[PDB]
């Protein structure tokens, strides 16, 4: 599944199984890309620049009970982007979601699509 | 500028150095991943190689803008913030005031002047005439606040007394209100929002005040007696602090605000040039700040008495959970918002309200 996440002032398309996100702005070529997204057709990401979040592939951090956590041990790459895009863990961001085979579109936040 | 009391070539250096401090877009998107996980996996420092990139390339930006940036004094980057008389203030004006996230916090000036508790209370005064109040504390249930001021006035005492700020003082003892002069504030809030924590804080210099953190709600810090030191940054350089928390009504960060300027400036630059705000809060003065303003708070007098009211946006008509207000922020509402918990806590700030 594709992803429209909202983060304050400006929304980005996420594509966990891409690893790519895409900024939207105010111009042609956010608005088309965003059209096509929203309306279940084939979505023209390579008019946009893709970007990746800046954790390691080898990410190790503390919790508050000082218990060790390693990316790709306590919690696998896939389940971190998860905590990130699904409306289990991310629904204040959750603008919209877009299934990737059927194109069925799911829209939560109608007044977060025009930014 | 015109919204700060600048006094130097130095401050104002800084002040216009605020802009190169703002994070881009892509900057934005990391940091709110990282925010979000902080609370989510309860790790203060995930991605904290990301953050010391970040502030890598943040004060090489800073660099670029101005060459001769070592040069500059990081003990005077401290700017003196305005304050205000409330003698003809309307709450349809302040309420304005509040709702504009371009604001800084927003300090009236003796505001509390001809009330009780800022004319005569004392930790003498109120230890004789209020004997059977308690307050919601414990040393580092609800404690008597003769005890306390006891302890604090003893120089032999051993125990320091950690006073919770999530109570409700003035539902406890209503004759408190118009006392401290809590009743002005929730004129200037009605039909904006209703008042769901209060609580009288009482120290001596055993707790030297406050490091640096947010509030993820509207505050009021009703100054009694003796003077606080308050520092703020814009919310918007609130990532230069490493923000992290401890749950979501635990918005912390790791930047000591007691520390040297100069020794800032070796472990922590981003800090030591950036413009950083202070008021020192006197008897009678109120200061009302709203969501992501990190701030840290110094007691520069011997002992202090200071009121506390936070509080949240309410729909008279509907009598639910108000429209959450214009912030410089928005990306802490989207975090907080996907926390079941706070999501709950607020629902039960509401519960209580009725
Ligand atoms: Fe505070």
């Amino acid at each position: 599944s594709e992803y429209l996440i909202n983060s304050g002032e400006f929304n980005m398309i996420v594509c966990p199984a891409d690893k790519a996100y895409y900024i939207l702005n105010d111009d042609r070529a956010s608005t088309e890309t965003l059209q096509e997204f929203l309306d279940g057709e084939k979505v023209q990401y390579h008019r946009l620049k893709p970007l990746w979040f800046k954790y390691r592939a080898d990410e190790s951090w503390q919790d508050l009970n000082k218990k060790e956590y390693r990316l790709g041990k306590e919690l696998s790459e896939a389940e971190l982007i998860d905590r990130f895009v699904l409306k289990a863990f991310n629904f204040g961001s959750l603008v919209a979601v877009r299934d990737s085979q059927t194109g069925a579109v799911k829209i939560f936040k109608r007044d977060k699509l025009k930014m | 500028m015109e919204k700060y009391d600048i006094q130097s070539e130095t401050q104002r250096k800084a002040f216009d150095l605020m802009p190169h401090f703002f994070l881009d877009q892509e900057e934005q998107a990391n940091f709110h991943f990282m925010m979000h996980m902080r609370l989510l996996l309860n790790a203060p420092e995930f991605m904290a190689t990301f953050e010391r990139d970040l502030f890598e390339k943040k004060l090489a930006d800073l660099q670029a803008k101005c060459p001769d940036l070592a040069n500059m004094d990081c003990a005077d980057t401290f700017i003196k913030m305005k304050s205000y008389d409330f003698s003809n203030m309307d709450r349809h004006t302040f309420q304005h005031m509040i709702n504009d996230a371009s604001n800084p916090p927003i300090i009236a000036k003796g505001f509390l002047n001809d009330t009780k508790a800022v004319q005569q209370w004392t930790h003498e005064y109120l230890i004789e005439h209020y004997k059977d109040t308690e307050i919601i504390a414990v040393g580092y249930k609800k404690l008597k606040l003769e005890k306390i001021l006891r302890s604090q006035l003893d120089k032999d005492s051993k125990v320091s007394y950690y006073i919770n700020n999530s109570a409700e003082i003035f539902n406890d003892y209503p004759d408190l209100i118009d006392e401290v002069g809590a009743e002005k504030i929730l004129d200037l809030f009605y039909g904006h929002s209703a008042n769901s924590f209060s609580q009288l804080f009482v120290g001596n210099l055993r707790t030297w005040g406050t490091n640096w953190h947010q509030g993820n709600d509207i505050s009021c810090a009703l100054m009694i007696s003796g003077v606080k030191r308050w520092y703020f940054i814009d919310p918007r350089l609130g990532y230069i602090l490493r923000p992290f928390f401890d749950g979501a009504n635990g918005m912390s960060a790791k930047m000591d605000a007691r520390l040297d300027m100069n020794f800032h400036k070796i472990h922590s630059p981003l800090y030591a040039y950036a413009p950083k705000f202070y008021v020192d809060l006197e008897p009678g003065d109120v200061i009302f700040f709203t969501k992501y303003w990190p701030h840290a708070v110094i007691n520069t007098t011997p002992l202090q008495i200071m009121a506390n009211m936070r509080m949240t946006e309410v729909n008279l008509d509907t009598m639910t959970k108000g429209k959450d207000v214009p912030t410089l922020m928005p990306v802490y509402d989207n975090i907080l918002n996907s926390d079941p918990s706070f999501i709950k806590f607020k629902f039960d700030i509401f519960n209580n309200l009725g």
